[PDB]
């Protein structure tokens, strides 16, 4: 397992490097047209996510079954944090794609949606005011992948998780933070992951309810990822 | 599962 | 503010002091049980714990400084997480079993006896097992429990001023973080080890949030079934979610 | 509303 022999610098660089691309939406809204765009986009993002995952140091050292488990548990969390990250510099807005930047009022066009929009926007504002950095962001995204499904199976994953922790503090020492600011920032960042998990859980219920309302058909892939949660 | 396929490239 | 001024040690003393008691259930081992009845016993128990929890919350440094409105919100958001982490804590030294009460120690086989409850029991078991392997300490557990109360509802609270309500809470959380480091440094952990353990402890809060959400969905579902009756305070806490 | 009431004591 190569992941453990990497340096902090190398880990960061590997992660920044595995970053998936920002996709475009198909070029006002109704429920059907809105959910159509979003689900089409989410399906494409998922394919790129799976590929990003294999590029996360340590991820591929797991059995296929474990890779499936981790991704099935964390997929929505990972989509959401990405969404929030790139929306960071668009206060009040959710940047789903460069050509699809939505605000809250556009969130009321889908039943049950505006509640989730609000949480997402809140997280974005929190990241913004924490001045979250790209290097920190990729570490967090990686932590979500390995952590979210781990207690529901391990030493390998915790070794790697520890390594990513080491990498986060490293980044902080660099920025010139004092020991006390370091452990305070680390905590602040990791506590937001709790809110991200909550948003995921709400989102999953919402998504399930929209499948039930047969508002739009979902891709087989998206339905498969959703189904792993009941 | 489609996920299985995708993960094995 | 009294809270922002305590020392690590006074913080730990304060929380240890405010610990609610362990309650007994109406379980009668002479009586064999049904899925529904065992759910009645657990519901009655949680309802009584809730009352103790509310008065415990008042004793968590900084909580009393908030508006009644903010206090209500935090508890509505955190109540089941708090019940759950308390449950896993007292089940810690009983591998494979959940210690709901001193006279009520269940293994999963019996939890399967009710509908969709087994998935939650297994998650709860997993968490205890995790606590066990980390060798979680009592002073750490009380820190974690108060972090849950303060953190879980802080992003879902908002015209301008209430913005300062959020900043006070973040300052208190920072103090509790300092407290956890203090403890780990004391136990002779290297700097690297303190950071790693801190992360390990906080990541567990993600899984607890997950369990709570799953439990909430199971509770709302019990209700819709009118088999197991819920207490009034609890139907109320449930409703604050859906 | 029971919680509100208990918090006020
Ligand atoms: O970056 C995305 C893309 C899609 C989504 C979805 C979503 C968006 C908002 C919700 O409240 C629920 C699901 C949507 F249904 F829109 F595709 C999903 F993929 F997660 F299902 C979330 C985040
Ligand atoms: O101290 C506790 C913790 C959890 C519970 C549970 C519970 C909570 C409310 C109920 O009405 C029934 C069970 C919950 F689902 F929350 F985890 C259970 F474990 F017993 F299932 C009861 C008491």
């Amino acid at each position: 397992s190569l992941a453990l022999s990497l340096t902090a610098d190398q880990m960061v660089s590997a992660l920044l490097d595995a970053e998936p691309p920002i996709l475009y939406s198909e070029y006002p809204f109704s429920e059907a047209s809105m959910m159509g765009l979003l689900t089409n986009l989410a399906d494409r993002e998922l394919v790129h996510m799976i590929n990003w995952a294999k590029r996360v140091p340590g991820f591929v050292d797991l059995t296929l079954h474990d890779q499936v488990h981790l991704l099935e548990c964390a997929w929505l969390e990972i989509l959401m944090i990405g969404l929030v990250w790139r929306s960071m510099e668009h206060p009040g807005k959710l940047l789903f794609a460069p050509n699809l930047l939505l605000d809250r009022n556009q969130g009321k066009c889908v039943e049950g949606m505006v509640e989730i929009f609000d949480m997402l926007l809140a997280t974005s504002s929190r990241f913004r005011m924490m001045n979250l950095q790209g290097e920190e962001f990729v570490c967090l995204k990686s932590i979500i992948l390995l952590n979210s499904g781990v207690y529901t199976f391990k030493d390998h994953i915790h070794r790697v998780l520890d390594k990513i922790t080491d990498t986060l503090i490293h980044l902080m020492a660099k920025a010139g933070l004092t020991l006390q600011q370091q452990h305070q920032r680390l905590a602040q960042l990791l506590l937001i992951l709790s809110h991200i998990r909550h948003m995921s859980n709400k989102g999953m219920e919402h998504l399930y309810s929209m499948k039930c309302k047969n508002v739009v058909p979902l891709s087989d892939l998206l339905l498969e990822m959703l189904d792993a949660h009941r | 599962k489609i996920l299985h396929r995708l993960l094995q490239e």
